[PDB]
């Protein structure tokens, strides 16, 4: 009988095995049938975590999604694989270097059991976002239907345009999100952040992806939110981010430095399924 | 000669550990696999004396170079690749049998010498991350690889 785990990271739920010590192969089919509630364990994403392919890595790690193909999205399911490999004691490392689908990764496990990614450094040039201006700015206008917005603008390795409301439950994310996801000064399109900035370091925020609309915890958007903030002088060097899905802190000494992203994953169950 | 009435040759295995939680890997002489070192019991001896014995002709580490931390209880087996079965040799071995011994290094890295012997079964090593072996090894013996790594672990993510 297969053991498994179910896990909650970044409002998404993980079934995680362990196929290091298990011998597993996930088949297409396999993992069709894993997805469904009632023949198999259901889950919104499937962790599977593997010896590494370099002597230098502890792991690899590959997620797939419940059609049964490999997803590669940047940093999806760290937290969850840094805190699994502890709780079943693959390793006893607090800094784990991981190989996935995009690249490899160091995660550091704190003592409070939370898990900080090295997000790079933001990049404000708007040529690398991509973003239609001249000159870097810390606060841009724009144009958005017939209404004016002053909004900062970013990139961590994905596009993002950030703009400061006063409550989040009261903000046009659902008219303002579309319009500016797809203005005509973002080539790319944009991840469209709402910024309730509570205190230095805290804000609430609620993020209008690219193409995908609000969504429950989009990590890049916390931290191009805070880094945005820390860039015009609002926020402090470590700021508490409230999502709907959950909380994350970000950390950021400015440029010249990486950002951190620090979040939960939490153990829900472990279980078996004879394959 | 030591084949069992299975056809299984009595065989001893070593996961040797540095301080960081690395383990030691091997490479075969004139090939390019990679494995832990092990060897076959010779008459008359005991697992533990076929460890030291093999450890130093292929390893060159002494006695007092290494310390035991761990021995599995139990043979663990393997079936060599049909391919590779020598048939027309009386009596036939078609797999080796296994008592894997975990060993910490307590001496430098400067002790380790491949070259003790005449016929010396490496000619490289490394030290790779722990679980890296379960991908590396060759298919026949992963299994017997998984079981060991798994077994071990506790002890290994034990010395910090
Ligand atoms: N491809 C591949 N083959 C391997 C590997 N490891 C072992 N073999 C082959 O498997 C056969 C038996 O190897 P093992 O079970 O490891 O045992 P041995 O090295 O024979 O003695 P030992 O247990 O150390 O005392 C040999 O083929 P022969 O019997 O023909 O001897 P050969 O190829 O050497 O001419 C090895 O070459 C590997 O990592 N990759
Ligand atoms: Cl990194
Ligand atoms: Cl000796
Ligand atoms: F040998
Ligand atoms: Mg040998
Ligand atoms: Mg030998
Ligand atoms: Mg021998
Ligand atoms: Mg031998």
């Amino acid at each position: 009988s297969m053991q498994f785990s179910k896990m909650h990271g970044l409002g998404n739920d993980f079934m995680v095995v362990d196929a290091v010590t298990q011998n597993v192969f996930f088949s297409p089919e396999l993992i069709r049938r894993l997805a469904d509630a009632h023949l198999g364990v259901g889950f919104d994403q499937l962790l599977v975590v593997e010896p590494p392919y370099d002597p230098e890595l502890d792991f690899h790690y590959r997620i797939f999604n419940a059609d049964g193909s490999e997803v590669a999205q940047c940093g999806n399911g760290a937290r969850c694989f840094a805190r699994f490999v502890r709780l079943k004691g693959l390793t006893n490392k607090r800094d784990i270097r991981v190989s996935t689908a995009n690249g490899r990764m160091v995660l550091t496990v704190t003592d409070d059991d939370l898990v900080r990614v090295n997000m790079g450094e933001p990049n404000f040039e708007p040529s690398a976002v991509p973003f239609r201006a001249n000159k870097a700015e810390k606060t841009y206008i724009m144009r958005a239907a017939e209404q004016t917005i002053l909004c900062g603008v970013v990139s961590m390795g994905n596009p993002h345009c950030v703009i400061q409301v006063d409550d989040v439950d009261t903000a046009a994310v659902e008219t303002l999100g579309p319009v500016l996801e797809s203005h005509e000064r973002f080539p790319e399109r944009a991840n469209i952040g709402f910024m309730q900035v509570v205190k230095r370091e805290h804000i609430r925020l609620r993020v209008y992806e690219r193409g995908a609309g609000e969504t429950q915890a989009c990590g890049s958007g916390a931290c191009a939110a805070v880094a945005v903030g820390i860039q015009q002088g609002l926020l402090a060097e470590e700021v508490r981010v409230e999502l709907p899905g959950g909380r994350l802190d970000i950390a950021w000494k400015g440029p010249g430095h990486p950002l951190y992203m620090t979040g939960p994953a939490v153990h829900v169950a472990d279980g078996f399924i004879h394959l | 000669s030591m084949i069992d009435d299975d056809g299984y040759r009595p065989n001893v295995g070593i996961v040797i550990c540095n301080r960081q939680g690395q383990v030691m890997w091997a490479r075969r002489f004139g090939q390019h696999s990679w494995q832990f070192p092990q060897g076959g019991i010779n008459p008359g001896e005991s697992a533990e004396q076929a460890m030291y014995r093999e450890l130093f002709e292929e390893v060159g580490l002494s006695r007092k170079d290494v310390r035991i931390l761990a021995s599995t209880r139990n043979w663990l087996r393997y079936k060599l690749p049909k391919r590779l079965v020598r048939w027309d040799t009386k009596p036939v071995c078609i797999g080796q049998k296994q008592k894997w011994f975990l060993l910490q290094l307590v001496s430098g890295d400067a002790e380790i010498n491949m070259q003790t012997s005449s016929t010396p079964e490496f000619d490289g090593w490394r030290w790779v991350s722990y679980w890296y072996p379960v991908r590396q090894v060759v298919s026949f013996k992963r299994d017997v690889y998984r079981r060991v790594m798994k077994e071990f672990a506790s002890v290994v993510m034990s010395l910090a």
